[PDB]
């Protein structure tokens, strides 16, 4: 569904 | 060690300095961060191409009768596979699930995966369509190494002449089609002029702070390192999602061979950049010539599931929090059904987390195999190979597969009854030429060593292959489903990466809960070594929602060797128990262990404790007497080595080890040893499922 794999700084 | 070319200031740019190891590494760092501040090393603005005012996005309005047609003139692919691990039967079965001899593969191998590396050459060897990389890059996840894999690839590609490919497909071990080959051809005959990539479509300016995108990162000595700030690019829109895609020849073309004022500074930027594929495709499309080109859609079902795939779980690796999609499981086959939107790949699947949904999906597609087919619902994965040496074991796999080979040869021993010589006696010879995981309906069913040994009888060299299982030690005496001990604990698939919880001295067990469906509850947990004392004690929170309850109670090292015990109790009832196993080590550093070393090894930890917080009160309270001779037997083990020292483990393995069979794989003369192709557990019996051979007329080999 949804795309991105970095979930961020922390 | 020189001091750098500028004053280095920056809180990120100063913690990877610490951190780094390698001198190479301190350097690169520090000339990387100069150019930054100089203002030399990131483009500030760039030239957009495109004449649109945003983006396209052309629909392909799907219906089901767009993949039924024969082509005139079918598009030849070429697909990219960027593999690394063990799995190479499975990445052996989705490679015949997508063959064609039309189609051409290159194959790209992960630096530290020198078996599948082996295996996939054994495979390019066979077929003309399909060859190696030999460059082979450390593909670390998020690494900026992985975009340098992909151009590097369409480069070779392109200046392959006898190869004429159409479109470019990358696929992972972790991949597998969900519809036919005709039907891809077809498809993508009709949409030859187009490229397909998914957005996050969400919003940008979250997106590219949630990536880092605008952060300085830096691959060397196998990490991502952050060293500061950089700003985006001005007069160009960034964009991105998912870096598995489908692109037509003309516009690897342009990412290839351009040298424009957008190709050139892009290249430059996501040569520092996290996760670079995941954007740079789409970044260069929407701004290039060709941004009327741009599908939004990947063709791709990918099983996110940020609930269980984002642990921050790459930390050790890179300087950032990274997500990771789940693996399909039988109740996920209907997915591959959906009529919105047209989807050839899914990802990702893993054999030995299930292959259930594996075998459904691949006879969906291709039909069942004949009847008395061996060897469809079995696994097995290779996890030590000679030719990659000792040394690349630990000295807690090479103890216990040594162990398991010498239990395997104690039970050709017992098989043969008779009162003459026994023809089933065996001396053994050297190290484990390989071990397999062996897996029966997604059911572990323990380790195959394979091994050398001696016939005494005839004084012959023989190879045999021995299966060793694990002996069921879960009691139950409630919402409590298992509980298990082990390393490795994977948060996301949710269960041990170390299946055969191989645990030495210095190991640190980590105990897992399994809960079912109820109100909350309160429960205790107590550990206990081999010699009755109680290492740790505490209470955990089962609420109503907790499926999984883990935690790694910290224990001053080196633990006790044996086997240990953890219970569960509930208000003082008991409520269940587990076993695990604590092994002596009989090698330090790959050879044998000195005194001197064995016995500062395996008698208890150096503190006299495992914590500051003693527990004795709770030892008459369980009837857990501490034996005076069990603690001075296990003070006159811990100075034992060589044989006594191999007598003390085996009788460990013994009792937690069952030897269920063994094999031999050559001529032999113990007449109660099965020939191991003609066994159902061997990594010699016949495999079919995975067995590459000719091609067929249909241009298949599935």
């Amino acid at each position: 569904e949804e795309e991105g794999s970095a979930g961020g700084q922390g | 060690d020189q001091p750098p070319k500028c004053d280095i200031s920056g809180k990120e740019a100063i913690s990877a300095l610490s951190r780094a190891k390698s001198k190479h590494c301190r350097q690169e760092i520090g000339e990387t961060y100069c150019r930054h501040k100089l203002g030399l090393l990131m483009p500030e603005k760039v030239t957009r191409f495109c004449p649109l005012e945003g983006k396209a996005n052309k629909n392909v309005q799907w219906d089901e009768d767009s993949v039924e047609y024969m082509p005139a003139n079918p598009v030849r692919i070429a697909f990219v596979l960027v593999v690394h691990g063990r799995a190479s039967r499975q990445l052996q079965r989705m490679f015949k699930a997508i063959y064609h001899k039309d189609h051409f593969y290159y194959i790209h191998v992960d630096k530290r995966s020198n078996y599948l590396h082996r295996q996939v050459l054994q495979v390019s060897r066979q077929y003309s369509n399909v060859r190696v990389t030999p460059w082979r890059m450390a593909t670390i996840w998020g690494g900026a190494s992985l975009l340098s894999t992909y151009l590097q690839s369409m480069r070779d590609l392109l200046e392959m002449t006898d190869w004429p490919w159409d479109f470019f497909i990358n696929l992972s071990a972790a991949d597998y089609p969900i519809r036919t080959n005709d039907q891809l051809v077809a498809f993508l005959s009709r949409y030859r002029d187009m490229n397909f990539l998914k957005s996050h479509g969400r919003d940008n300016a979250r997106f590219i702070r949630k990536q880092g995108l605008d952060r300085l990162f830096l691959e060397c000595d196998a990490h991502m390192w952050r060293l500061g700030d950089r700003r985006i690019p001005e007069g160009i829109a960034v964009d991105g999602g998912s870096d598995w895609f489908l692109l037509n020849r003309r516009f690897v073309e342009y990412v290839t061979f351009s040298t424009d004022d957008l190709v050139t500074k892009m290249k430059q930027f996501y040569s520092y950049t996290l996760l670079p594929a995941e954007s740079f495709f789409h970044t260069v499309l929407e701004n290039s010539p060709h941004c009327d080109t741009m599908v939004d859609n990947n063709l791709r079902i990918t099983n996110w599931n940020r609930k269980l795939g984002c642990k921050c779980q790459y930390k050790h690796i890179v300087d950032w929090c990274g997500c990771s999609p789940n693996d399909f499981k039988p109740q996920d086959f209907h997915r591959f059904q959906q009529t919105a939107r047209p989807t050839f790949f899914a990802r990702k699947f893993e054999a030995v987390v299930n292959q259930e949904i594996i075998g459904q999906l691949d006879y969906y597609l291709y039909g069942n195999y004949p009847a008395g087919t061996p060897g469809l619902r079995s696994y097995w994965e290779n996890v030590y190979d000679e030719p990659d040496g000792i040394h690349s074991l630990s000295d807690v796999t090479l103890t216990l597969y040594h162990s398991f080979a010498r239990l395997g040869l104690r039970r050709a021993e017992t098989s043969l009854h008779t009162d003459g010589e026994n023809s089933c006696r065996y001396y053994p010879m050297g190290h484990p030429a390989s071990v397999h995981l062996y897996f029966l309906a997604d059911r572990f069913q323990g380790f195959l060593i394979k091994h050398h040994a001696t016939n005494l009888a005839v004084s012959k060299l023989e190879t045999l292959e021995t299966w060793v299982m694990p002996k069921k030690v879960f009691k139950i005496a409630g919402r409590l489903q298992f509980s298990e001990v082990g390393t490795d604990w994977d948060a996301k698939e949710r269960l041990f990466r170390n299946f055969g919880g191989l645990l030495g001295p210095m190991d640190e067990p980590v105990g897992m809960q399994k809960w079912g469906k109820g109100p909350n509850v309160t429960v205790t947990v107590i550990w206990v070594d081999p010699v009755n004392v109680i290492a740790a004690t505490y209470d955990i929170l089962i609420e109503s929602t907790a499926e999984f309850t883990h935690y790694k109670p910290p224990l001053n090292l080196p633990l006790r060797p044996g086997v240990w015990t953890v219970k569960i109790l509930h208000h003082w009832v008991p409520v269940a128990e587990t076993k695990f196993l604590v092994a002596p080590l009989t090698f330090s550093n790959r050879q044998p262990i000195k005194p001197e070393e064995a016995l500062k090894l395996h008698n208890g930890p150096l503190r006299n404790a495992y914590m500051e917080q003693s527990f004795q009160s709770l030892n008459p309270v369980l009837s857990l007497p501490i034996n005076p001779a069990q603690v001075e037997q296990a003070r006159r083990n811990a100075a034992s080595t060589g044989t006594a020292l191999e007598g003390w483990l085996d009788s460990l393995v013994g009792g937690m080890w069952t030897a269920m069979d063994i094999c031999a794989t050559g001529p032999t003369a113990c007449p109660v040893m099965q020939t191991c192709s003609q066994t159902a557990w061997s990594s010699f019996s016949p495999d079919p499922k995975s067995e590459l051979g000719a091609v067929k007329p249909d241009g298949r080999l599935r």
